[PDB]
């Protein structure tokens, strides 16, 4: 696991000055391929033109020259750079299906494996630091390989590594959730990872440290970070509307154990329960199935709301009484 | 040329293409007889091949054939695709005289050579020759 | 449009002997010229063409745009990574657009500021308050409804009517703040501009004028009642949601409350501020019958019904209607018609106008409207643009860029020539083509100039036309700049007749690096070998090398043999004596002229030379 | 804006020509002093308060009256002992030289140069002698010298076209001469009537041929059209003091730059001087301001008080 | 931009614009040429030059090519045409800053119209008078600004009247540099195209029907950007006419009307085109000059009248 270097900058090139030329894009050039002779024509044109407007023709045709020399080297770099791009992209998905395979497909004690598993954590964590929020297509296969391994899991010397990096690794969740970063499928999987930490490892002097630094977190963000989930619910995937609806959960419930709660707040000024409420009207057609499975989350989230003193007064001001019944249910 | 280009420059193309044998070479490699001949020169047997010396005629002569044959087989496309419509029409609007020497039945230039099964089996066993060039 | 060729001295007077008038379109679009053919009519009158832009500020709006429609790259074009190219094509277009907008808000003012004439500024205002409307009914929400996009949406139409007029003019808040014959602020005209300011979304001045006069005051006192509707309403006001068409759903839903409310309840005041108070509560809660009855223009009607009443497209067509029904269209502005067609669904039609009003707007009007789609070629058929066979788009642009070629600012000329060379439309030759023809009229004075010129050239192909170019470049120190086969060869005589007479040109030819480097034929050439000649001279064996290279040089070429002859001369084995044998079987006026000169009969002296030459030969 | 401090008094501050074709904004300047034992002309660049590197120096003899790049360079230098001198920049080594100079250029004895301007490679240059010189690079002696052309000092020229320059004078006047001329009288005078106020300063607008601007020992703004009679077309309050430089803004010329011994350096904006408003840029505590140049979005000028003032972000 | 003297004595011609447009050569009747240049500081126009020419009336007369150097053409009643080259090397208004590069007597009737051929066919000039003989002259060496060989003759008109008052005559090239020779002529009521042949000789190609009368004057706008070609011409029955001409009783040329246009009510003496062909401008007795535009559909627009 060597291949996986940002160094090089592969992503990076310096661009020249390209005082002239500067115009000619890569339109008709481009499946990544830039054909070179799109963009020859197009700068011999622009030469014949330039030629013919009579004007220091002799003179600067040797900065047209240089820049087409210059050019043609630059769209090289790129579609190398693109191979090697795409190789490695390859390279990560193919080892990540083989450590999915080896580690689901194994009968052998954990306890001794605990090593591997933690270098294979310490390898990771530089690399989720450096595409956090870079590209969406290599987090992809990093993402899912943390969940199952959290769920699938001297002694107070692991206890504490472990715990140290379950918590690293709660901060980059958080922060690309707070920047909507990735596609939905990927926001999905950090979910799924925070749900976990904040319901199991959190939930005993040690436990009061750690749910005390665990809110400050979620309270540096604020309301960046709740509006993007509130977003997520009822939209158009199916999987992360569901995960999200959960994850709410998770955050009230973990925050009451610390009369009042701030999380609670936020999404009454981010009009999420009054959005939250309208959509339990016509709850007979929404109700195994993805539908079903979704609308549980629902109606479990609100049920938190009303076991807090505060939540009545935001609860009860969204009229619920009339929106349960338009839907006929009863 | 004539999509973008002005249309002085195409009389130039058009009486390159029209004088130049290529399309009659092309015309030619359609031919039953010349596909014949050059089966049966590459159909030899493998003792004379194997006492023979490197630089022999029998040598070259079936690696130029095998020249031929690829360049007819790439170019075929270009021929059949931007030579014999332009040649027809000319000869449709002007007044020229030939006789043609094409078998209209051979689509292809593999029509005329899917009928020779020995070709594939001799070209395998001169694979036991070692010349690089012919291998 | 009729306009006085010299508002000084009018060559005519009466239809005595309607005379000879002759008129001849310049090179440069500003310097065109008239004069008469008659008997005491001497004079000569330069014309410009009319409506003509030489300003910096046009040139200035001319880049700016030129350069959104540069940008605009790809999208320029529209195509009739799956479904959101078609989203993402209207997000960039609907942005151009914007561009564009700008790019004239910021022209019109720099008209405004820097002005002789504020006709231009006006005009150009209205093309911008027809462009603003065109962008909120179709460069926004891409076909969709105001809950696609509740913010941009309102933010634009917000912006599009208050800034198609004035008013209301802070000169007519103090006009009616300032009127009596009645108690405080309680008149049809306080109200009216109240509800003037909230059916154009002015919320913020709309407060302002009622924190004046009667919030506290007559109502706090009077009545207790009425003063917590009107309190509580500009409460409401406050917060007008432009974000979310939820938190306006609700919204509506706390003033319609409100209304009813206050609609039957204690009534502690006047008859008619009751009333007044009433009527302000249904505009704000959306009442048609009341948004028509408040409204002084067609668009505040209009405005009004997507803020209040129903925020939906769908029924812009009732809402249209409605509104021309209560105010019908003001033919004093000439945007108005316009705004009414582009609501209406008639966009087109509108590029001649608009080309009447300036042809540059005109041009990327039409191009924006063929990148969204609006407008396509319906053309299907002869080997060139400047015609219909292409879009209306490409024929605007195009014709704007040959317009752009006889107003002689050489800034310009590069829009011009790019436009040409961007147009969608069109071969390559075509367009070749027409820079050809066009580039020769660049006026170029510096080297950068020229050298952009020759750029073209090369971009383009065009060789002809740079040896043209340079050929009018060429025409002692030039000549040796220039260094036309014929004028190769007299200049390499002359360089030949310098050095038979006989610094850094010539060094060079045999700062200066530079020189070097540019350099690196025949006339050249032989130059550097006289040089070297002359070199070798000035420095028995030597001087032999350099006689038997003259020679040489003189075999290969009558001056230069009678400049030898004397040489050698001057000067006065085997290879030598052939030389001199080779030149007496080679042997006017100038030549005369020459030998004249130097002796202060040649050939006679010639011979003698050759006769002393062989005897030495003899001798050695 | 910052301040650097120089330890010398600084009277002149230019910025070295950018490249033709550059995108860059400016980055070195050359300075000159005076009123010191030794005085310099220094070479500097900016970093990306700044960070400045003296690439070189040299030491220049005499008070420098004048200052202006003929090339990317090449400096020429006024002296107070009337030389006028051609500095050469090496810019592989870092090191500045004498190219070519005229020590007799203005002379009574010695007589200060008090002006110079290029149009390569073409400098003028002017004195308290009357004398109006023509160089050209290369030529040991003065193309043309119209000898004892004022009798009035001179404090400033202009190129109008060359070799039409203008110069204007200690009792206010401006003339206008041509290096092809019979004689030693103009062929044009303008001034203002009333007090002969002393002009210390002119500038040719970039675009405009017949357009110069001048200041004065009053601190006031002039703009003249010399097609426009022989009055100013403008006439504009401005500084508490004398005046000592004036530039328009080379590529918009709209904007327009002048200084005082006041203290102060204002940028006037009328974004047309035939075809406004006025920031002054330096704080209130300033002593003279000699000196600035201008070029794109970057700004440079020299002080009495040993320092230099630069932005490169005028108009951001 | 305010009116100026010319300095003539006599009635003015003809007044042309050098390729720059910053250069202006008038001819008239008191048998001078006066060059004028446009001050760049300035914006006046003020002589250049101005010299005695001919011994009769100059009534045409044109600029070359740029690229041929600085030369200018006249004719005159005294049945000649002469060529002048400016030397840079002499004082403006000195009367000799022009010199004579030769002199044309062919011709054995006065002459109306001389124009340069465009610079893509090399120094060519072609002139027309009272023999009703049309004349094609060529500077066969580009060197030798005095080797003026005569090209071609062509009769144009077959039986001019002797007792006529009542003539005229004008001529236009073909500016097109894609497009093959070809030139337009004036005489009287006709109006007749000339075409290069494969044999290198004139022919008659079509002819522009319906004048009416006295042709006053014809010119080609030049074909940017199109395919087809367009001259225009001012009669004396007070009608402009442009003609499209596209190339697919001998001819390959084809011969539209486009427009008519009698707005001028009297004779249209001067007809010009824009540089780019895009305007077009007419002159006439109502003392106004008008300027055309051309539709989407090709039809011609009056853009603007200037008086």
């Amino acid at each position: 696991f060597d291949f996986i270097n940002t160094d090089y900058k592969w992503e990076e090139i310096p661009s020249p000055h390209f005082t002239y030329l500067k115009d000619l894009d890569l339109g008709p050039c481009i499946g990544v391929h830039y054909d070179i002779r799109k963009a020859q024509e197009i700068l011999a044109l622009k030469r014949k033109e330039y030629e013919h407007s009579q004007l220091a023709t002799p003179e600067f045709l040797e900065t047209v020259e240089l820049e087409e020399k210059v050019l043609i080297e630059w769209l090289t770099v790129r579609n190398r750079a693109n191979l090697l791009l795409t190789a490695r992209l390859n390279l990560l998905q193919a080892w990540a299906n083989l450590l999915l395979v080896m580690i689901e497909s194994n009968d052998f004690k954990s306890t001794p494996k605990m090593a591997f598993l933690l270098q294979a954590l310490q390898a990771i964590l530089p690399t989720l630091e450096a595409f956090s929020s870079l590209k969406s297509d290599e987090a992809f296969e990093l993402a899912r390989v943390a969940k199952v391994l959290l769920w699938k899991l001297e002694q107070f010397t692991v206890g504490n590594l472990i715990g140290d990096k379950l918590f690293q690794l709660f901060q980059l969740c958080l922060s690309a959730i707070s920047q909507c970063s990735g596609t939905p499928e990927l926001r999905s999987l950090y979910y799924s990872i925070c749900y976990r930490y904040l319901t199991a490892v959190v939930d005993t002097r040690s436990v009061t440290n750690a749910r005390a630094r665990t809110l400050k977190a979620i309270t540096l963000y604020g309301d960046r970070l709740l509006n993007v989930i509130c977003d997520d619910a009822y939209g158009s995937d199916t999987t992360c509307q569901t995960a999200a609806m959960i994850l709410l959960n998770a955050l009230v419930h973990t925050s009451r154990a610390s009369v009042d709660c701030p999380i609670i707040d936020a999404l009454n000024r981010l009009n999420f329960i009054g959005v939250l409420v309208d959509s339990l009207k016509e709850i007979l057609n929404e109700w195994a199935s993805p539908s079903q499975q979704y609308t549980s989350a629902k109606l479990a989230l609100l049920l938190q709301l009303c076991q807090t003193r505060q939540g009545a007064k935001y609860v009860l001001q969204a009229n619920l009484f009339r929106a349960l019944e338009q839907s006929g249910v009863f | 040329n004539i999509s973008i280009d002005d249309a002085m420059a195409a009389t130039n193309l058009a009486t390159y293409v029209r004088l130049h044998p290529f399309s009659r070479v092309m015309e030619w490699l359609f031919n039953e007889k010349v596909i014949t001949s050059l089966i049966n020169t590459i159909h030899q047997d493998p003792i004379s091949l194997g006492s023979a010396s490197p630089d022999s005629p029998l040598v070259v002569s079936i690696l130029r054939a095998i020249q031929v044959m690829i360049k007819a087989l790439e170019l075929q496309e270009t021929y059949l695709h931007l030579v014999r419509p332009e040649v027809l029409r000319y000869q449709g609007e002007a007044g020229v005289r030939r006789k043609p020497v094409a078998n209209a039945a051979y689509s292809a230039f593999e029509d005329g050579i899917l009928s020779h099964l020995s070709l594939v089996v001799d070209l395998g066993k001169y694979c036991n020759l070692g010349h690089a060039e012919l291998t | 449009i009729l306009v006085p060729m010299t508002v000084n001295d009018q060559p005519i007077e009466k239809n005595g002997d309607k005379m000879p008038l002759k008129f001849k379109l310049g090179p440069l679009s500003y310097q065109n010229m008239a004069f008469i053919t008659a008997k005491d009519k001497y004079k000569l009158y330069p014309v410009r063409i009319p409506r003509l832009d030489t300003s910096k500020e046009f040139s200035a709006y001319v880049s700016g745009l030129f350069e959104i429609y540069r940008d605009l790259g790809d999208d320029r074009v529209f195509n009739v990574v799956n479904s959101n190219f078609a989203k993402e094509h209207n997000a960039t277009v609907n942005l151009a657009m914007e561009a564009i907008l700008n790019e004239l808000e910021v022209f019109i003012g720099r008209v405004k500021d820097q002005d002789g004439r504020v006709n231009r500024f006006y005009e150009l205002e209205e093309s911008l308050t027809v462009l603003n409307c065109l962008r909120t009914m179709y460069f926004i929400l891409d076909g969709q409804d105001v809950e696609e996009n509740r913010s941009e949406f309102i933010e634009s139409l917000l912006n599009w009517i208050n800034r198609s007029d004035g008013e209301p003019d802070e000169e007519y808040i103090e006009q009616v703040f300032s009127v009596a014959g009645k108690k405080v602020f309680e008149t049809q005209y306080f109200w009216k501009l109240l509800n003037q300011l909230v059916l154009r979304g002015l919320l913020s001045q709309a407060i302002g004028c009622i924190e004046r006069s009667d919030l506290l005051p007559y109502l706090s006192d009077t009545c207790a009642v009425s003063f917590d509707a009107v309190s509580d309403s500009i409460e409401l006001l406050k917060q007008y949601p432009k974000d979310s068409s939820s938190t306006f759903r609700e919204w509506k839903n706390l003033v319609l409350k409100l209304s009813q409310a206050f609609g039957s309840s204690a009534t502690d005041i006047s008859g008619e501020l009751r009333d007044y108070i009433e009527d302000f509560l249904l505009v704000i809660g959306g009442n048609q019958r009341k948004i028509l009855q408040y409204s002084r223009t067609w668009y505040e009607s209009f405005c009004g019904f997507l803020l209040y009443y129903i925020p939906s497209l769908e029924l812009s067509a009732e809402y249209l209607q409605m509104s021309l029904e209560a105010n019908v269209v003001d033919i004093t502005n000439d945007w108005e018609q316009p705004c009414v067609d582009i609501i209406s669904g008639k966009i087109h039609s509108i590029l001649p106008v608009m080309e009447s009003l300036d042809s540059c707007t005109a041009a990327f009007t039409a191009m924006i409207c063929e990148a969204k789609g609006l407008i396509e070629n319906i053309f299907e058929g002869l080997e060139d643009l400047f015609s219909y066979r292409n879009g209306m788009a490409s024929y605007m642009l195009n014709s704007f860029a040959f317009e752009l070629c006889s107003l002689g600012d050489k800034e310009l000329w590069p829009v011009a020539i790019g436009l040409i060379a961007l147009s969608a439309t069109g071969t390559r030759s075509a367009k070749k083509m027409v820079i050809a023809e066009l580039l020769p009229h660049y006026p170029f004075v510096t080297n950068d100039d020229i050298e952009w010129m020759l750029s073209i050239c090369v971009e383009w192909r065009l060789p002809e036309i740079a040896k043209e170019i340079y050929t009018t470049l060429g025409n002692i120190e030039s000549i040796a700049n220039f260094s036309l086969v014929k004028s190769y060869s007299w200049l390499l005589f002359e360089a030949s007749c310098m050095e038979g007479q006989k610094v850094l040109n010539a060094i060079v030819s045999k700062d200066d690096v530079i020189i070097p480097q540019d350099i690196l034929v025949t006339n050249s050439m032989r130059q550097t070998l006289a040089p070297y000649a002359v070199l070798s001279q000035f420095y028995d064996r030597e001087d032999w090398g350099q006689a038997l290279r003259l020679l040489l040089l003189l075999i290969e070429f009558h001056y230069l043999v009678l400049l030898v002859a004397k040489f050698l001369y001057p000067i006065f084995e085997d290879s030598v004596a052939t030389v001199i044998e080779v030149i007496e079987t080679k042997w006017s006026n100038l030549y005369e002229t020459i030998i004249e000169a130097d002796k202060s009969a040649t050939l006679l002296k010639n011979l003698r030379k050759k006769l002393n030459f062989k005897l030495c030969q003899a001798f050695m | 804006i910052y301040a650097k401090f120089v330890s010398q008094k600084i009277s002149k501050t230019r910025w070295r020509p950018l490249p033709p074709g550059s995108l860059q904004t400016a980055e070195t300047f050359a300075t000159g002093s005076w009123d010191n034992e030794e005085n310099y002309i220094s070479l500097w660049s900016i970093g990306d308060e700044g960070d400045h590197q003296l690439l070189c120096d040299i030491r220049h003899h005499g008070d420098v009256m004048d200052l202006q790049f003929f090339d990317q360079e090449r400096i020429v230098a006024a002296s107070s002992t009337g030389c006028v001198t051609v500095f050469l920049h090496h810019p592989n080594n870092q090191t500045l030289s004498v190219n070519q100079q005229w020590t007799t250029a203005h002379y009574h004895s010695s007589a200060p140069c008090t002006g110079v301007v290029c149009n390569n490679p073409e400098i003028v240059t002017v004195g308290e002698d009357g004398r109006i010189n023509l160089f050209r690079a290369d030529h040991k002696e003065a193309v043309r010298t119209i000898d004892n052309a004022d009798s009035s000092t001179l404090h400033a020229v202009t190129f109008l076209r060359t070799p039409e320059i203008l110069t204007v004078n200690s009792i206010g006047q401006l003339k206008i001469w041509d290096f092809r001329q019979q004689g030693n009288e103009p062929s044009q005078i303008l001034s203002l009537t009333g007090d002969r106020v002393p002009l210390h300063c002119v500038d040719r607008h970039p675009n405009q041929q017949h357009v110069v601007a001048t200041g004065g020992q009053d601190g006031m703004l002039s703009i003249w059209d010399v097609r426009q009679g022989t009055m100013p077309v403008s006439l504009l309050k401005a500084h508490e003091a004398e005046m000592w430089e004036v530039h328009f803004h080379p590529s918009n010329p709209e904007h327009l730059f002048t200084c005082s011994e006041d203290g102060s350096l204002w940028h006037w904006d009328a974004s047309s001087w035939l075809s406004i408003e006025i920031t002054s840029l330096l704080p209130s505590r300033s002593l003279s301001v000699n000196t600035l140049d201008v070029l794109g979005p970057c700004l440079v000028c020299g002080t009495d008080a040993e320092a230099i003032y630069v932005t490169r972000h005028l108009f951001s | 931009m305010q009116p100026f003297d010319s300095g003539h004595d006599d009635l003015v011609h003809d007044v042309v614009y050098d390729f720059y447009g910053r250069h202006v050569a008038t001819c008239s009747s008191d048998q001078h040429i006066k060059v004028f240049k446009l001050d760049k500081d300035t914006s006046n126009w003020e002589l250049s030059d101005s010299w005695r020419a001919h011994d009769s009336s100059i009534v045409a007369i044109d600029w070359a090519s740029p690229e041929y150097g600085r030369i200018i053409a006249s004719a005159s009643y005294d049945k000649t045409v002469k060529l002048w080259e400016e030397d840079p090397d002499q004082e403006e208004c000195s009367g000799r800053r022009w010199n004579k590069l030769c002199t044309l007597n062919d011709s054995k009737g006065s002459l109306y119209s001389v124009k340069f051929a465009p610079a893509h066919l090399g120094l060519k000039l072609a002139c027309l008078g009272n023999d009703g003989i049309l004349r094609l002259y060529d500077a066969l060496e580009p060197s030798d600004l005095r080797s003026w060989t005569l090209t071609s003759e062509m009769k144009v008109l077959s039986i001019p009247p002797a007792n006529h008052l009542q003539s005229d005559f004008c001529l236009s090239w073909c500016p097109s540099r894609f497009s093959p020779e070809k030139l337009a002529v004036s005489a009287l009521e006709q109006a007749i195209i000339y075409q290069r042949g494969k044999d290198g000789k004139l022919h008659v190609a079509a002819k522009l029907p319906g004048h009416k009368s006295l042709i006053r004057s014809i010119s080609w706008a030049p074909s940017i950007g199109r395919w087809y070609q367009l001259i225009a011409t001012g009669c004396k029955d007070g009608r402009i006419r442009i003609f499209k001409i596209t190339e697919k009783l001998q001819s390959n040329l084809q011969v539209e009307l486009l427009s008519e246009h009698d707005d001028h009510n009297g004779e249209v003496w001067s007809v010009s085109w824009n540089l780019t062909g895009t305007i077009l401008s007419s002159a006439g007795d109502d003392g106004k000059v008008r300027l055309w535009k051309a539709t989407y559909s090709n039809e011609f627009k009056c853009m603007s009248v200037i008086t």
